């Protein structure tokens, strides 16, 4: 047991660990020792999120004929238009092509839907 | 079953709290990008997977 | 072999891990657990 816990004193204390179930439930932030006898009580801080919402998806978004694959981020979509946004929270943004990456063609993946990808560049060209 | 149930469908996020609704092509898109593989390995080659 | 199963159970099931020789030879996918009488067996997909 002080294997262990010589183990989370260096790992989850002194440092940001990624592990499970292990600095505590949940997304790791930090931890606070605290002294006891015989051992040391672990204060871990975490990050649960809480309230969610059903959103509509799809893996890619077809516009020239090329497939617009998303670079860090999922697809969803309130019904109407198609939002980029993360895994942990909400923040819809314009559909960029600095947000998207361009491999294919729109034949070969399963699921993909035609929208209008903002190239930022056009409007800048005559103004 | 339960577990084999949430890793399967639920996600990576049923132990860490509640669990969301991830589709399985979804998943293991981003399961490539803790070892380096991008998107375009899992959705042109699917039928061979 | 308890506190390593219940390790692996946290790590290589309930997350995904970057280890090499963990959770199973090779980049880590996912991690299937089965029933066992007086333990577990697990099911390592690997990438390779």
């Amino acid at each position: 047991s002080a294997n262990l816990a010589a183990t989370k004193m260096s790992e989850c204390v002194l440092g940001q660990s990624k592990r499970v179930d292990f600095c505590g439930k949940g997304y790791h932030l930090m931890s606070f020792p605290q002294s006891a006898p015989h051992g040391v009580v672990f204060l871990h801080v975490t990050y649960v999120p809480a309230q969610e919402k059903n959103f509509t998806t799809a893996p890619a978004i077809c516009h020239d004929g090329k497939a617009h694959f998303p670079r860090e981020g999922v697809f969803v979509s309130n019904g109407t238009h198609w939002f980029v946004t993360q895994r942990n929270f909400y923040e819809p943004q314009i559909i960029t092509t600095d947000n998207t990456f361009v491999s294919g063609n729109c034949d070969v993946v399963i699921g993909i839907v035609n929208n209008t990808v903002y190239d930022p560049l056009q409007p800048e060209l005559d103004s | 079953s339960a577990l084999l149930a949430g890793t399967i469908t639920s996600g990576w996020t049923f132990g860490a709290g509640a669990a969301l609704q991830i589709p399985f092509a979804m998943q293991m898109a981003y399961r490539f990008n803790g070892i380096g593989v991008t998107q375009n390995v899992l959705y042109e080659n699917q039928k061979l997977i």
